[PDB]
């Protein structure tokens, strides 16, 4: 339609793709740490109360 | 695209002209002309084709 | 569509169509001609769509039957063959789906009920009594049915 | 009308036109899919209720075993391959490279009618005859040869069904490769043919290399049953049978999956109005998956007793195969980005379902690759969850994308989008309820191919009950939608 | 199907007009790609009734003495056909 | 005259599209019958006559299509198909060899007899030899097949040149 | 993109076509009982 | 809560590591897909040119590889950790899988009526903390001795004598199954092990 | 006078032109279709005999 | 704006389609859940699933 | 014009050799194929027959194999009904 936002290659890559990957990387690190703590209960000591 | 018209690719802005030229050939059964043939027999065959059509080599 | 035989005979090598007065169908096994009609894939659909019509009309019995056979034909043939060869399986299925068969259910008892959350966990389950007999539709459970003894 | 009847019969039996053979393959595939679905409903009704509610006797569990084996065989060899490869393969391959017919036009008809012969033999053997084959879809000896419930001839007829299906597949594969290699129109190089043709080529290469081994295995079974040899007996090598069968087994799996990738790529190009992101990357990944699938066959036998070195090697090779599929999934995700795919199209939403379900199934199957961890998950319901959330949610939804994209083109009538939305969404929700619980019932120890289970596993089967009802609703909706597709109006008045 | 061509109701005492016609309708289902619907409101016509209505709107709104047209039952409405442009 | 089409093989309808499948069906049901009742339904020679007769169709169409419809594109398609078929045959042979050498590469085995040295004069070479294998006759057969191969290769090259 | 055909023979309450649709697909009790929701405005020229 | 063995503990920890990795990847892709879909459905961010990016493609092919070598190494070490305890045993037990019942040292074990499907009349007894060797096979068809809570699942194949090493640390009764289609009574062929 | 030359020209100048080479041989087509018919009959009879258990020789 | 409340015409969804679609699918899920609950509360159940049995074998 | 002319009346070519056959054996490939055939015919074939001439009046002293022990005369009570109908080898 007439309201569709059309971006060139450079503009699209710079203003859409890269921030998306940046947010994805942040999510990756945060999820790794929070999941490891969620299961084992310790950030670096494996199972809690066991070792 | 239609056969013999001037067409324009407006993605690229290029003017082109398709054209179909039919492959009318003598029946390949060994009775092919071994030397330059004149327009008479060819005239008859072309007339018949243009009026009623000729089989396909399938 | 309509035959092209006049053109084929008046064409350019009519000797190729002499076979067409033998026991021979035009569409399948005759040399195609420069001026032949264009044959489509589903001729019924091809002829009906440009007129706005779907190929089959349910009001015509022949069309209704043809479409039923196309869509539901082999399905019902397989079902009928299975029911003929395994009458007891469908009998048991009908018994179970109609609440006629109860394995070892009693009267007035409560039974465990749990939807998800992994295997049976006593901290999540409920216990349910049969609403059918709470209302009164059920008073005793039939015993004439087949019973999986030794289970 | 004798001439008309005989002309129709000659049209649909003497044909060699790729379009007609394609529609015939599609019809047979859909019919066999419905039959497999009915048998699956029988299996589910057996599982949901307690106390052998359908068979009513422990002695008669052979009926349930026959159900599972025929469900597996019908849905693998007659539903997906005829549809995914037979239907769109024949209908589209000549068109996408600009040519009239496939090479070897007669072998195409021979392939289809071999498939029909196999279906006929199978249907007669496993319905009209008593005490049928009941040995699971992987016909492991000595259960399938030296047993008491498998003694009739119809078992041998089912093995011969496998033979004919193999013959049909080999013929089709050779034909596809040959047509794609030499009949391309001028100016089209081998690696510029569109994505679907390439995936079909690699699938055909897979089928050619493995089917003879399956033929050898089945001939071994037939010889053991008939001439009373000892290839797979107490003094034989049932493990040898397993090795051969599964050397065929995994190539069959990737043969099933790859054409779905090709079709989804093509349809995406057609509906998002944009080219494939990294088309060369996707083609190379497809060929990589094809090649790597020939070195991983023994990840289905981690508990047979393989050497420890072989266990480690096969876990490694399975991870290797896992890599390029991840590349393809990322390529799809980026392809959909920046595109203008239709916001209200069953094709679009079926693509979404395909992507999500394939990612989940691939992960769950990547857990099973580890030999050590396969100790706790072999022959439980985790494997069933895996290969049903791949087969019945990624392959089925890819075929739904193709179905809802190519119906208007083939028939020239648009699609009832609201109806299709109901069908696809209820199929999604119902199927997830059936198979997702299986995963957590596998980690809990529930074995597979059991009609009766311990009381610890009730919740999973209750959720499965819910899912089965939703599946019945969805499939009825689908069939009625298709019947409505080819039927003219039924009401009309003046407003 | 063959019904009446679209007409124009005109109420005398109130002096208010409006087009009308018979609208066929059917249960919704899939369409056909190779078919653009014909003229269904005015069957077997080149669809000139739209032009006649557009031309006649100024005549009708301005006030028309339609005593020479048939009435509709016992009401105050009369029917003007749109076969030809209305000038009066 | 005649209007010329593309270079592909157009395709003809033929009865081989179902006769070969019917032949396979006949063979398999005949085998089932022989397995069940231990007696053939029809004579084996009659069955082979039918099978031979149905397959004489291929050479006729081959001749009449090479006379009329043949070019280098078609010849290449045919030769490539031949190559694929030969590959399939090689794979079938490899599979049967797999099924053969499976229990011979695993040297350790349980044997009814003794194969330890120093208990008898002919026990060490017992498990290591299958003497009844028709050795020098197999050698003669191998010589015959070598004759055939070399003669055929020489003649093929001679005619090609 | 649809031609209704003959309006006369499809407007009846009970018809062979409607019963066939009920049996196989396309029509049902929801259409007789609730036409406002399942037939609604319908498809035609406006 | 005890573990019942060390091999099961190792397998569980490997499973947890893989679960963490896959959940992280899923969360990353979920965020990405959410952004993409939210932009798409509103008809925003359109670019028909964006059909190639060499750097991104190379990186996204490399990344799964480095995170996968770790998983492969961990899995291989877990396998060998399962298999080291062979040879340090002092008790041998032989197990035969008959048609719908088991045999331990020529003593038959069939399902009972006291328990629905789990309990057996004759269990199999092993001593706690004492390494034992199980020699498993079958007489008629293929079964599968499955005690997955101790990390044992080995097929009993006719004519093939498999040899697994079993060790117990927690005293009690472990319930297991046939875990391989064997006939009609496959679902009713349970396994009971008692560590005392 | 070469046999191959004569055979070719006969194929083009010797027989009524048939679109299908199998129809160029009138009797062989009859034989092949009869083979198809008897194979259908053979299949049906074998199916019937195997399932019912009476091999039709006693009747 | 044509078509019915739950269906549209051809490839055109009815107005406010997706809320209606989710609501109707939720209703179907609820009905099927009720059917499952009924078949579990009045269908075949073994004697080992009674409250007495499960409460006595859930202690030790 | 059409090549059919040379199909009908092909040219006749003069050769120096007494026959075409010899002309085709001045090519290295055919000579090497003939060499392979001669090698196979000369060495093995002539040698093989020589052996049956050299060992014509001597026995075969190979120790026979051991197939079936006496205690296994029943073959473990295994069904052996071949499809022919009788428990005998096709031979
Ligand atoms: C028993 C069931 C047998 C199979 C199903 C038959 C259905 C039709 C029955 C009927 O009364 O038809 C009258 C009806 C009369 O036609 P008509 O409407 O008067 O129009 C005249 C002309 O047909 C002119 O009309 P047309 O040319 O336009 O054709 C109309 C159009 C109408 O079709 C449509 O509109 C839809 C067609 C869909 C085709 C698939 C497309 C891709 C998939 C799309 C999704 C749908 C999937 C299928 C449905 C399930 C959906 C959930 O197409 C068809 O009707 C035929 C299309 C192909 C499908 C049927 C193939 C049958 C022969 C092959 C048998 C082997 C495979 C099946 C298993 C056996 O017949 C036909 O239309 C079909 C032609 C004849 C077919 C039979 C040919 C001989 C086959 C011999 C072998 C049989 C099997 C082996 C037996 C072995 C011994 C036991
Ligand atoms: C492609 C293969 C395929 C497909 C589609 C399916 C579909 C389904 N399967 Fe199954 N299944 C197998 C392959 C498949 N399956 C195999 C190989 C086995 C193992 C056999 C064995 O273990 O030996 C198996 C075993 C298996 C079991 C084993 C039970 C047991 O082992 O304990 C169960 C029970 O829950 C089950 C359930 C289902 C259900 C409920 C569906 C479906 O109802 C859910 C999806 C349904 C669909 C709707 C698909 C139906 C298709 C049509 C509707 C055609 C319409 C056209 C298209 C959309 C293209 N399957
Ligand atoms: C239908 C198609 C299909 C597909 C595509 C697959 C794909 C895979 N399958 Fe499976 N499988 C089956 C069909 C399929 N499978 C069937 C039918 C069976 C059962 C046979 C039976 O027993 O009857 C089966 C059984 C089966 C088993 C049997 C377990 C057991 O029986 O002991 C195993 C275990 O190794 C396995 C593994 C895999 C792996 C590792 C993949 C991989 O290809 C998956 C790869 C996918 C991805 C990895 C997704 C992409 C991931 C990302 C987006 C990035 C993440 C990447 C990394 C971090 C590296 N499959
Ligand atoms: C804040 C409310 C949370 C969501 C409300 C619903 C769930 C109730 C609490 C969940 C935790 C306890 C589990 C008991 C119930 C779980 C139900 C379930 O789906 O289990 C499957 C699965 C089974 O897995 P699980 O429950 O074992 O999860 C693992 C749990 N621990 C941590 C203990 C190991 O449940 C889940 O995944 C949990 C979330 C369910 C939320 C579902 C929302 C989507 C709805 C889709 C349609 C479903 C139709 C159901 C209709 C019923 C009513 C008409
Ligand atoms: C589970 C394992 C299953 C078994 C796997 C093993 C393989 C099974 C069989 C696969 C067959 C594959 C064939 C590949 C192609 C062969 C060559 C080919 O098609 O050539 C082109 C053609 C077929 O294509 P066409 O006829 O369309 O030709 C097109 C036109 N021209 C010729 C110009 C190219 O082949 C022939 O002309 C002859 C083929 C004859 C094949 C069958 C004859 C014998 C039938 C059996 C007799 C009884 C046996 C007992
Ligand atoms: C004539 C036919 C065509 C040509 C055949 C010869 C060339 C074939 C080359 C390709 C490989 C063929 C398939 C594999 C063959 C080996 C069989 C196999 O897998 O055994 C499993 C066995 C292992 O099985 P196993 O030993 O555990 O089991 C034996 C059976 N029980 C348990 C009952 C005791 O070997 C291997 O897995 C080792 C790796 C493969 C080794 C390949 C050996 C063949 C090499 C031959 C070279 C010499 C040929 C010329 C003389
Ligand atoms: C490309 C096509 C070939 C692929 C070859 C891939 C080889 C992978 C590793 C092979 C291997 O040894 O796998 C282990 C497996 C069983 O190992 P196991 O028997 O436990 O160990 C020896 C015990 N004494 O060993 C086996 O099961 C034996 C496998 C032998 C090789 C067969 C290869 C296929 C041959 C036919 C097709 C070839 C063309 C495709
Ligand atoms: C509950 C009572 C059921 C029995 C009484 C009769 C019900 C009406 C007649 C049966 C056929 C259904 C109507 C005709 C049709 O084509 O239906 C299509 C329907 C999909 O439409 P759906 O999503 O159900 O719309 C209603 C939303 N609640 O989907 C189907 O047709 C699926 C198969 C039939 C489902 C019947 C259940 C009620 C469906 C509403
Ligand atoms: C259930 C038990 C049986 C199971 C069997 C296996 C089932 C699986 C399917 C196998 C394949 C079946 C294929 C269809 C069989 C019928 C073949 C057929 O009708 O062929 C058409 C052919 C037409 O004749 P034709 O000479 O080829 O050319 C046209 C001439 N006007 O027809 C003919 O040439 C012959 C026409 C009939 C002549 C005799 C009439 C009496
Ligand atoms: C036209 C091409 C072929 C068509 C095949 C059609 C049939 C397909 C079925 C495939 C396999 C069938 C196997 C059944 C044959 C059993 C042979 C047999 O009994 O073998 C024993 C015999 C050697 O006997 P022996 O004890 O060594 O002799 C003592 C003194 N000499 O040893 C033998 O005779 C070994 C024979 C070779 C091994 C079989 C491999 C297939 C070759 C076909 C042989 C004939 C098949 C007969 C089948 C009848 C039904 C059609
Ligand atoms: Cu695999
Ligand atoms: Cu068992
Ligand atoms: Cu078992
Ligand atoms: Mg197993
Ligand atoms: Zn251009």
């Amino acid at each position: 339609g007439g309201d569709a936002e059309i971006l060139s290659y450079t503009e699209y890559v710079s203003t859409v793709v890269y921030p998306t990957i940046f947010y994805m990387a942040i999510t990756f690190v945060v999820s790794l740490f929070l999941m490891y703590y969620y299961i084992y209960g310790t950030f670096f000591s494996s199972t809690r109360n066991r070792f | 695209v239609p056969p013999n018209t001037l067409a324009v690719c407006i993605d690229c802005g290029i003017h082109f002209v398709a054209r179909i030229n039919e492959q009318l050939t003598f029946w390949p059964d060994g009775t092919q002309p071994w030397e330059k043939v004149d327009f008479k027999a060819v005239e008859g065959f072309l007339y018949k084709h243009y009026k009623y059509g000729s089989p396909l080599m399938i | 569509h309509g035959s092209n035989l006049y053109n084929r005979v008046h064409g350019n090598l009519p000797q190729l169509y002499v076979e067409q007065l033998y026991n021979t169908d035009e569409i399948l096994d005759t040399v195609p001609h420069s001026s032949d009609p264009v044959h489509h894939m589903f001729p019924k659909c091809a002829a009906a769509s440009p007129l706005g019509f779907r190929p089959y009309d349910n009001n015509k019995l022949w069309d209704a039957f043809v479409l039923w056979a196309i869509v539901y034909g082999v399905t019902t043939i397989f079902c009928v063959l299975h029911i003929l060869k395994y009458p007891q399986i469908w009998k048991h299925l009908f018994e179970t789906l109609t609440f006629q068969y109860t394995y070892q259910r009693e009267i007035g008892e409560e039974y465990v009920w749990q939807y998800g959350g992994g295997g049976l966990n006593p901290a999540k389950w409920r216990f349910v009594k049969s609403p059918l007999e709470e209302l009164g539709l059920v008073t005793e459970y039939r015993s004439d049915l087949d019973y999986p003894d030794d289970l | 009308m004798i001439n008309n009847i005989m002309h129709m019969i000659n049209k649909y039996t003497l044909t060699t036109s790729h379009k007609i053979i394609g529609i015939l393959y599609g019809y047979m595939g859909y019919i066999a899919g419905i039959l497999g679905y009915i048998i699956s409903m029988l299996i589910r009704m057996e599982l949901n209720t307690q106390g052998l509610a359908i068979v009513r006797k422990v002695k008669e569990v052979t009926i349930y075993n026959n159900w599972i084996t025929i469900h597996g065989l019908i849905m693998l060899f007659v539903f997906i391959m005829p549809v995914g490869i037979g239907f769109y393969g024949n209908y589209l391959i000549p068109m996408l490279i600009g040519t009239s017919e496939l090479s070897m036009p007669r072998m195409n008809g021979i392939s289809f009618w071999m498939l029909i012969v196999g279906v006929v033999i199978f249907v007669i053997s496993n319905v009209l005859m008593s005490k049928p084959i009941s040995s699971g879809w992987t016909l492991y000896p000595p259960l399938s040869t030296r047993d008491a419930d498998n003694i009739g001839v119809n078992i041998d007829l089912s093995l011969l069904v496998v033979h004919v299906l193999g013959i049909s597949s080999t013929i089709g594969s050779v034909n596809y490769i040959t047509t794609n290699k030499y009949n391309r129109h001028v100016g089209l190089t081998f690696m510029n043919i569109n994505i679907y043709n390439f995936s079909i080529i690699v699938t055909s290469i897979l089928l050619i290399g493995s089917l003879p081994i399956l033929g050898v295995a089945i001939t071994g079974l037939l010889l053991d049953r008939n001439i009373n040899s000892t290839i797979y007996d107490v003094i034989g090598d049932p493990v040898l049978y397993q090795h051969l069968f599964w050397f065929f087994g995994h190539p069959e799996v990737y043969v099933i999956i790859l054409p779905v990738f090709g079709l989804t790529s093509l349809i995406l190009t057609s509906i998002i109005h944009k080219d494939i992101f990294g088309r060369e990357g996707m083609m190379y990944c497809i060929i990589s998956i094809g090649v790597v699938g020939y070195f991983v066959w023994a990840h289905h036998m981690f508990t047979v007793g393989l050497d420890i070195d072989s266990r480690s090697y096969f876990s490694i090779a399975t991870s290797i195969i896992s890599i390029p599929t991840s590349v393809k999934m990322f390529s799809y995700i980026n392809t959909w980005a920046s595109g203008r795919g239709f916001r209200g199209n069953n094709s679009s939403w079926s693509f979404f379902s395909f992507l999500i379900c394939f990612c989940f199934g691939g992960f769950t199957g990547l857990l099973l690759s580890s030999g050590s961890l396969d100790i706790m998950l072999h022959d439980t319901y985790f494997v069933v969850g895996h290969f049903h959330t791949v087969l019945s949610l990624a392959a089925t939804f890819g075929l739904l994308i193709a179905h809802y994209f190519f119906l208007p083109i083939i028939f020239s009538y648009s699609i009832f989008e609201s109806f299709s939305f109901y069908h696809t969404f209820l199929l999604l929700v119902g199927a997830l309820l059936v198979f997702y619980p299986m995963h957590l019932a596998g980690l809990s120890g529930m074995a597979r191919r059991v009609p009766e289970y311990a009381d610890i596993f009730i919740p999973f089967m209750t959720v499965g009950f819910h899912g089965t009802f939703l599946l019945i609703f969805s499939t009825l909706t689908f069939i009625r939608s298709y019947f409505q597709f080819l039927s003219h109006i039924n009401h009309s008045n003046y407003l | 199907m063959n019904h009446e061509r679209p007409w124009v109701f005109l109420n005398k005492v109130t002096g208010k007009w409006g087009a009308c016609g018979w609208q066929p309708f059917w249960k919704a289902t899939s369409q056909s790609l190779n078919y653009i619907p014909d003229n269904f409101i005015a069957l077997r016509t080149n669809g000139s009734w739209v032009r006649n209505l557009w031309q006649s709107s100024k005549v009708l709104d301005r006030g028309l003495n339609a005593s020479g047209y048939p009435t509709v039952g016992t009401t105050d409405w009369v029917r003007i056909p749109l076969d030809a442009p209305l000038e009066a | 005259m005649i209007l010329n089409t593309n270079i592909n093989y157009g395709g003809r309808n033929s009865r081989l599209c179902y006769l070969i499948p019917l032949m396979v069906h006949t063979i398999f049901l005949y085998l089932a019958y022989l397995i069940y009742y231990n007696i053939n339904l029809i004579n084996i020679y009659l069955l082979l006559i039918i099978i031979i007769f149905i397959n004489i169709e291929w050479p006729l169409v081959i001749i009449y299509e090479y006379i009329y419809l043949t070019n280098y594109n078609i010849q290449n398609n045919l030769l490539y198909n031949i190559a694929t078929f030969i590959f399939l045959e090689i794979l079938l042979f490899i599979g049967f060899y797999w099924l053969y050498i499976n229990n011979i590469i695993h040297y350790p085995n349980n044997l009814p007899y003794n194969n330890n040295i120093a208990v008898n004069l002919l026990d060490h070479l017992n498990h290591n030899n299958n003497t009844d294998i028709c050795l020098y006759i197999i050698l003669h057969n191998l010589l015959l097949l070598l004759y055939v191969t070399l003669i055929l290769q020489l003649v093929h090259r001679y005619v090609q040149l | 993109g649809t031609n209704p055909g003959d309006i006369a023979l499809n407007s009846k309450r009970f018809t062979v076509g409607k019963f066939v649709a009920w049996a196989c697909g396309g029509w049902g009790l929801k259409d007789w009982i609730f036409p406002s929701l399942f037939i609604g405005r319908g498809d035609g020229p406006d | 809560m005890r573990y019942g063995n060390r091999e099961i503990e190792s397998i569980i920890l490997f499973f947890d590591q893989t679960i963490i990795l896959y959940t992280s990847i899923i969360n990353a892709l979920i965020v990405g897909i959410i952004i993409i879909i939210r932009k798409w459905y509103n008809r925003k961010g359109i670019c028909n040119q964006y059909i190639y990016h060499i750097k991104i493609e190379v990186i996204w092919t490399i990344l799964p590889i480095i995170f996968l070598i770790v998983i492969v190494l961990h899995s291989v070490t877990v396998i060998y950790n399962l298999e080291i305890n062979k040879g340090t045993n002092n008790k041998y037990i032989n197990v035969i899988g008959n048609q719908w019942y088991w045999i331990y040292n020529n003593i038959e074990s069939r399902i009972s009526s006291l328990g629905r499907i789990i309990l057996v009349d004759q269990p199999l007894f092993i001593k706690a903390n004492n390494n034992t060797h199980l020699i498993i096979s079958s007489l008629d068809v293929i079964h599968s001795f499955a005690l997955p809570t101790l990390g044992i699942k080995v097929d009993a194949i006719p004519g093939r004598i498999n040899n697994i090493s079993i060790n117990g640390l927690t005293q009690g009764l472990y319930v297991g199954y046939c875990s391989e289609l064997c006939g009609s009574g496959h679902a009713f062929m349970p396994i009971n092990l008692i560590v005392y | 006078k070469h046999p191959e030359w004569v055979r070719t020209m006969r194929m083009f100048h010797g027989t009524v032109w048939r679109h299908r080479p199998e129809f160029r041989h009138p009797w062989f087509s009859r034989g092949s279709r009869a083979s198809g018919i008897i194979m259908l009959v053979f299949g049906a009879v074998a199916y019937g005999e195997i399932t019912f258990g009476k091999r039709l020789g006693g009747v | 704006d044509k078509g019915g409340f739950f269906f549209g015409v051809g490839t055109q969804l009815p107005r406010n389609f997706f809320p209606k679609f989710l609501a109707t699918t939720s209703a179907i899920m609820g009905v099927t859940y009720g059917l499952v609950w009924l078949y579990n509360a009045a269908g075949p159940r073994a004697k080992t699933q009674t409250r007495k049995w499960k409460e006595l074998e859930s202690e030790d | 014009m059409s090549t059919n002319k040379n199909v009908f009346f092909p040219p006749a070519l003069h050769l120096k050799e007494n026959s075409i056959f010899q002309y085709k054996f001045k090519n290295l490939a055919v000579r090497h194929d003939a060499a392979r055939l001669g090698i196979i015919l000369a060495g093995p074939t002539l040698f093989y027959w020589f052996t049956v001439y050299y060992f014509k009046g001597m026995p075969n002293g190979l120790p026979p194999v051991l197939l079936n022990p006496f205690v296994n005369r029943n073959y473990r009570g295994q069904k052996r009904d071949m499809p022919w109908g009788t428990d005998c080898a096709f031979l």
